[PDB]
């Protein structure tokens, strides 16, 4: 009889005794959606809180989308925003940051698509930047352009796809810079709208269970 | 729609084949460098002139194209470039864009600054935000705007397309130059026939150029 | 993020009576080291401000030796032997140990 | 690896679920819960149909956590059959309603219950009438002293719960709003706590 | 030996300034360089010193991303180059040796 | 053909007319509606469903919306059948569920500039295969205007929102 | 033979490492690490890069050598969980951390814990600073066990005071790229400072070279 | 006599096969940099004590081994360093060349600068010109000299040879590192046994240090 | 039912849902310690009284002009589990880590003095319950070898055996030290010692 | 408006200085700023200006390897950085704005 023995580990395994072993319990029956794994839930595209003002608590339906104008001039910045789901801030929102909460470290490749939602007679360009991590926010659009970044045309299409390389446990800085001004003939509205979306890569994984 | 991306940048073009070769040659020759360098967006006016770049000046600043090569600096490149005006279908217009070889600005401005106190020196390396023309007719020279379509030109009609794309290769007496001193060629882009567009609408058109060299060799 | 306090406000103080401003903390300011470190400076309305106390109680260059300091561990203190004009100003702790060096709140000389 | 996040590791330790307390009517009929500490509900709810088997265990001691060697009988119904309602009630001596007895100096006792539902199920979520309230119960346990006259010592007890074998059928969107009540999902009406926190300008990094 | 500085400057906000400290006698590469702060009616604050021997430089968690303090060798300046500047950020700003020996005369900094 | 089916699954089997609701109108600050449905088809067993939303709108117009259904939806406290019925706070929906995560159930999206077309297909979901019509909701659909809906004075201030259910044999 | 001189063979024996006495808080948080008794130290320090797992054993008596029952419980949190704070806090409910129940009477606990560092071996010397480019002052690397929590069952506090010991095995053992061993004697427990003005030799003294 | 080169520099070796691979592993892996970088030269005097260098901050300022990679900055590489002590037949003593990983060095200097108003803090990146070492027996951490030669080293005998190479390859717990915070490995240079040498000769010998990276992967 | 402080045995696990990294080769994997008792390290010959104050001092022992020929220069005794010059080597550490041991030893010097100087010396050696000789004739007699520091600068000699009175080291003078004019006058030798393929050790216990 | 410059210095042949211009009131990056020399005993000498829009730098073929202009425009300053002196380059220094306008105070430099 070795030691060890006499003692209730919390997190063991092991057959246990059944309190009914004349019952016999329901069959199952094909239901639609069964889900074994959890990265299934983390591979859909929701949707990022990136205008979270202090001046939103009391309206919070227009925390989901931030707008574009005709006021702003070329070549200035429009949002920014960082990419790490654990931290607080924008990425609380989406299926990745709250189920990040219940891991302690993850790592992999995530992808941010944005949507425009403008009339159908607007036209102008934006330019996506992303920062790697352990580096600096760009000061102007000209020291933007040199890293890696897509350039938006909202004319041709009206959704595009920044992927993030990775990251892992100072992190990336994703900007949103004007490229040319807005553009809409008379009869068009002034303001539009971009609402953004996240989600992880084939690659994401987590390890070494917490509670939030 | 088409994400035509080589290396680093990734940009959006039609699928439109109205690519112009200049003088019927491609580039021919004998790693971070093959990237859609996209320069400053110029706003087009009511009565705006035109605008020019000369080149290879406008990728020395921004870039490292011109970055002193430590063993010899004898370099040899082409180009690509990409003109596109974004407006709606409301406004009207024309642009011309051509590229003239050996470009040379007789026309003097005061420049920064002087008392009368040495003669005032000339610019000739607009850089990355490129000039204003000063009288157009004449293209600040004595050549005439009308037999400026001789030259390797494409023309931006705002009723139909907006894109303009011009492969130049490499167009010089000795095989290999010095990179400062010289200034190979320039684009031109002059409103032929002027903006118009009626009250309420947006005021200022966009103008978007993208750069791409072709091989630049240091051998 | 440590944190300093200082006797609050201003002890009205006359000419030739002790002061004793102190100054308290949330952990002790001792470094591995044998050296505990914190120091006083004085700002007089309209000049940058000026060293007092050296180390834990020690002075430099500082002619009145009035200025006298003590203490260890969490808390620390200045007795001055007679506050003549020229003392009048304001007075600040700062402190070495942690990485966030901390200024104090500091406190006010007055006449009655 | 892709293992440590899969449906059987996000459910698998143990946690406990109540505690109860008999200090000196002798008896207490404590429900089946799972939507009874909050931490559970919220990871519970990332599902609507669940389907799993239980495993419980019982750790007894005085209050101050003195041992003394005493009896104790914990009985367990099924759904349907009739709960007790006195110490000295008739259900104490049914024979098919199981249970166990164990001293107090004892190791734990270890009950595994299957799922008993009519339906192949369980349903977190009911959208019909019978109420806002489906049928799934997994029964109630009954815990008291052994003999006739009252035991001269209060004991108090945890009930810890695994989860074996577990599968999950449709997924949906988590909560952020804090809850009110057992089984329904109202929210406080007035103010809304908005899930992210907040900054002062767009631009800022 | 004082430490001399630039004058005080009128700006609007989202700009960045550099304010300047000039040396005078001593080396330049041998001392820390300190730089503090003072927010009109509030009590002195810190932002960073600089090792000017190799470059090691560090800032109190608040502002590290905002400052950025360089060293000149040659012509013994030190340098602290802020940027986008809030509604806050009007103060006295100073340069000091060490804590002692001397500091400078305040630069008023204005971003209405 | 921008077709989705609902958990991959076709609606497999062992009254066929398209039944097309009433219209609701879009307006500039309206908040969403919803329908639980074995309910609405009651008014006008084993059984799938096929919804079609179509919002026909001009080219000056702008806003998008956003069509998902929701297995077992129940609601905070307020069995609404062809009218339909207001959401009261939309940010939480009513079971303090986050609308930023409703995209992890069937759906899609209608954005004015591109499309005014969106289908779902969504089969039979649930633990009993026959059940009663009465008393049980299955699923509920809503329409949730995500970007606010504008125009220039002077145009239609209403747009109109079209449903159309067919059932797969039941 | 040669076997007895294996690695597998130099680190076989338990040992304890820590003792915890509580008197009549009402817990401890003792952190874990090989580090804090001495000899082990310089026992370790013969390698760089190590890597095994542990098996820890708990013996529980009153300081008088007498038993009593008493239930007590052991909580084991892991690297990155909130430690805590106080007898009656959120932390002792939390299910993932794991925790031993066993009683005093009982023949003493045996839990064996996995290496989790997030690398691939544990370092005993890192050159570097806690942090592209060094940000903050320090020579500690991030490898640990994290704490194991001890408190008795109840609500009130209990009658008798308890005392433990805490045994180690180590198994398993594999090792990489050798160094000098160590002759000054330690002041610190995390940083291999000497003392400066003395310096003990190695040796020991002679009077002439050429005596025996 | 060897010139040995490889891309731009050209340095010259003795034609001696007494290199040594530290723990028998060859740099293995999965353009402008494979060249011998030599560093400064260290006088040993009479009275001197011993110089250390630490690795790789040793080629970061000069040289543009670690130039952030603008992409991400994950690196792995192995060296190839050269000690050679240029010596005349009059003068004696013998030095001990040993790269011992993981070095930490606590014992601590002031360092530049401080008025006993902060702790004053420690150096441990030498870089370009090393640093003394203040308490040999020691080596500035507890580990006796005696035993360096547990590591991988090689003797320089004034008597016999000039020259000591040792190969080092890459040695980390994960793949790839952030390089500015970590140091891979020391270089320790130590005159066990001292220098002398007659009146009148030349009273300092030199020591020179090379250096050459093994295919430094960004990828 | 006890806690046997050495028994070995599989215990339950605290994680069991905990997947570790796996891992990656490093270089420099050691299996047995033997491996760490086969390389030389400087031995302390010269462990005189005066030389606390400066240790760098105690890890070369010298030879000088001023010497005549056939005087003992220095001696030691060759065990390394006692005191003295074998506390300071690799070997003599991990011999404290056990209680018996046995096999075969090495000991290598090595000559540090200019191009110029040339003599010989006779490192003699005795065997174990013998004794230490007189002069240098009746050293010869015994095993040794004869260094000439004008041909090779280092020379090795291995002891047969030891186990658990010992064998003692001794270097006699053979010659006097020659030197031209404007070499240096003093040269000092280092000594180095390992052991061999059969040292092993057979029993765990703490210093 | 004025152009304050920095004092004197004495230096050692072989070395390199760097003289300093102060701007005031009128923006740096519109007008060319000149530099001039006065060796003592001998009329005024002319070294070169700069062009701050765009960095155009031009000197007397005789110094055109020793001497170096740049500008800042953050501080506004405009700084002359001499190279390898020799026993010849002691004199006065002045940085003009055009000519007219101001001129600077002389900076004596000293390589004996």
């Amino acid at each position: 009889l070795k030691p060890g023995t006499n003692q209730f580990l919390t997190t063991d395994d092991g057959v246990s005794a059944p309190i009914l072993p004349g019952f016999h319990p329901t069959p199952p029956i094909h239901i639609p959606g069964e889900v074994h794994n959890l990265l299934e839930i983390c591979r859909v595209e929701t949707i990022l809180e990136v205008n979270n003002l202090k001046t939103n608590e009391t309206t919070p339906m227009q925390r989901l989308c931030f707008p574009v104008s005709v006021q702003s001039k070329t070549g200035e910045l429009c949002a920014a925003f960082r990419a790490d789901p654990g931290r607080d801030g924008p990425w609380q929102s989406t299926i990745l940051g709250q189920l990040c909460r219940y891991y302690t470290q993850w790592s992999g490749s995530l992808e941010v698509t944005f949507m425009f939602a403008g009339s159908f007679m607007a036209t102008g360009k934006m330019l996506i930047a992303y920062t790697p991590p352990g580096g600096n926010v760009p000061a102007d659009r000209i020291t933007a352009m040199l890293g890696t970044h897509v350039i938006w045309d909202f004319g041709l299409q009206s959704s595009v796809t920044l992927v993030v390389p990775w990251i892992s446990n100072t992190t990336g800085i994703i900007t949103i810079w004007y490229q040319t001004n807005y553009v809409v003939p008379i009869g068009a509205p002034t303001t539009a709208y971009i609402v953004a979306l996240a989600a992880a890569q084939d690659n994401f994984t987590m390890k070494l269970c917490k509670d939030t | 729609v088409a994400q035509l991306t080589i290396g680093n940048s990734t940009i959006t073009t039609q699928e439109a084949a109205n690519i112009v070769i200049a003088y019927g040659e491609w580039p021919e020759y004998c790693v971070s460098v093959n990237r859609f360098f996209t320069l400053d967006t110029k706003s087009w006016a009511k009565d705006s002139k035109g605008w020019y770049w000369k080149f290879p000046d406008v990728l020395t600043e921004v870039g490292v194209f011109g970055q002193n090569a430590q063993f010899h600096y004898l370099y040899r490149s082409g180009f690509c470039v990409h003109v596109q005006c974004n407006a709606s279908k409301f406004h009207q217009g024309a642009l011309l864009v051509a590229v003239l070889p050996e470009y040379v600005l007789g026309t003097i401005a005061g420049g920064t600054g002087n008392e009368n106190s040495h003669p005032p020196y000339a610019t000739t390396q607009p850089g990355q935000v490129g000039a204003v023309l000063t009288h157009p007719y004449v293209l600040d020279a004595g050549i005439p705007l009308s037999q400026l379509t001789v030259c390797p030109h494409q023309w931006i009609n705002l009723r139909t397309n907006n894109c303009a794309t011009i492969i130049v290769p490499y167009m010089n007496t000795v095989p290999f130059d010095s990179a400062l001193n010289h200034c190979n060629f320039g684009l031109l882009v002059i409103p032929v026939v002027p903006l118009d567009f009626n009250a309420g609408a947006t005021s200022e058109i966009p103008i978007t150029v993208t750069i791409a060299p072709m091989c630049a060799e240091f051998a | 993020a440590v944190v300093m306090t200082q006797t609050p406000l201003s002890l009205p103080v006359t000419l030739g009576q002790p002061a004793s401003i102190s100054c308290k903390s949330s952990q002790s300011l001792l470094y591995s080291d044998g050296k505990t470190y914190v120091n006083w400076f004085q700002q007089r309305p309209g000049q940058s401000p000026k060293r007092l106390i050296y180390l834990v109680s020690r002075l430099d260059s500082g002619v009145p030796d009035r200025f006298s300091g003590s203490g260890s561990g969490t808390d620390f203190t200045l007795k001055i032997s007679r506050v003549e004009a020229e003392d009048l100003g304001v007075y600040y702790c700062w402190q070495g140990t942690h990485l966030p060096y901390t200024f104090g709140q500091g406190t006010k000389l007055e006449i009655k | 690896s892709t293992q440590e996040t899969a449906i059987g590791n996000f459910f698998s330790r143990a946690g406990l679920v109540s505690i109860i307390t008999m200090p000196t009517d002798g008896y207490v009929n404590w429900d089946i819960d799972l939507m009874g500490y909050a931490q559970l509900r919220r990871k519970c709810e990332l599902f609507t149909y669940m389907r799993f088997d239980a495993e419980f265990t019982f750790v007894v001691a005085k209050p101050n956590g003195v041992l003394v060697p005493q009896l104790l009988q914990y009985m367990y119904v099924p759904p349907g059959a009739p709960k007790p309602t006195s110490r000295d009630s008739f259900a104490w001596q049914t024979a098919t309603n199981p249970s166990v007895f164990v001293k107090m100096t004892d190791p734990p006792a270890q009950v595994s219950v299957p799922f008993m539902s009519p339906a192949s199920a369980y349903q977190w979520f009911y959208d019909g009438y019978p109420g806002q309230c489906p049928n799934n119960m997994m029964g109630t346990f009954s815990i008291r002293t052994v003999g006739t006259e009252k035991s001269p010592h209060s004991i108090t007890l945890r009930v810890y719960m695994r989860i074996k074998h577990v599968r999950a059928w449709i997924p949906r969107p988590l909560r952020n709003q804090p809850y009110l009540f057992k089984t329904n999902p109202n929210y406080k009406g007035n103010d809304i706590k908005c899930t992210s926190t907040s900054r002062d300008k767009i631009t800022t990094l | 030996v004082q430490l001399v500085q630039s004058g005080a400057e009128v700006k609007k906000p989202g700009a960045s300034v550099k304010v300047s400290c000039k040396a005078s006698g001593f080396n330049i590469k041998d001392f820390y360089i300190h730089w503090v702060r003072q927010r009109p009616g509030q009590g002195l604050e810190w932002i960073g010193w600089i090792d000017p021997k190799v470059g090691n430089t560090m800032f109190d968690p608040k502002f590290q991303g905002k400052a950025r303090i360089t060293v000149d060798a040659s012509i013994s300046t030190a340098y602290l180059e802020l940027s986008r500047l809030r509604s806050d950020d009007t103060a006295v700003y100073y340069c000091s040796r060490g804590a002692a020996a001397y500091w400078g005369q305040g630069t008023l900094v204005t971003v209405s």
